[PDB]
């Protein structure tokens, strides 16, 4: 209803980890994902803050 | 006859005068309101600016009826002839 306005958010990595031991390899599962998708961006040219 | 053409003078500077006013403030309230929605929906524009001349036709409808009266009282008079 208001489309005069376009919010740089609507118009063209945070990381959760364990804080105890434990786990069955869900923090190296997720930074196993983490490395796939940071090296697409590698291999694009583009700088990665986190 | 000098009276009756005098107030003549008068009678057509009412009639114009207070169409021109009228049709000037009605123009500024009815174009204000085209250029504001002109700038909220940019791609609404051909479809707006007709819909505004459909009611610029009754607008000035009324006024062109005053100043075609006007120019008849000037180079005609219905008056003059005490007719």
């Amino acid at each position: 209803a208001n489309p005069e306005y376009r919010h740089p958010f609507m118009v063209e990595y945070i990381v959760v980890s364990s804080d105890r031991g434990l786990c069955g390899g869900l923090n190296i599962n997720l930074f196993k994902s983490l490395v796939k998708d940071m090296s697409g961006y590698r291999e694009q040219g583009a700088e990665i803050d986190l | 006859m000098e009276t009756v053409v005098g107030l003549t003078a008068i009678a057509v500077a009412l009639l114009i005068g207070l169409g021109a006013l009228g049709t000037a403030i009605g123009f500024g309230l009815l174009g204000g309101k085209f250029l504001e929605g002109a700038a909220r929906q940019p791609e609404m524009v051909p479809m707006l600016q007709v819909k505004m001349f459909i009611v610029a036709g009754l607008l000035d409808a009324v006024t062109m009826i005053g100043v075609g009266i006007a120019l008849f009282f000037t180079f005609a008079n219905p008056f003059v002839g005490q007719i």
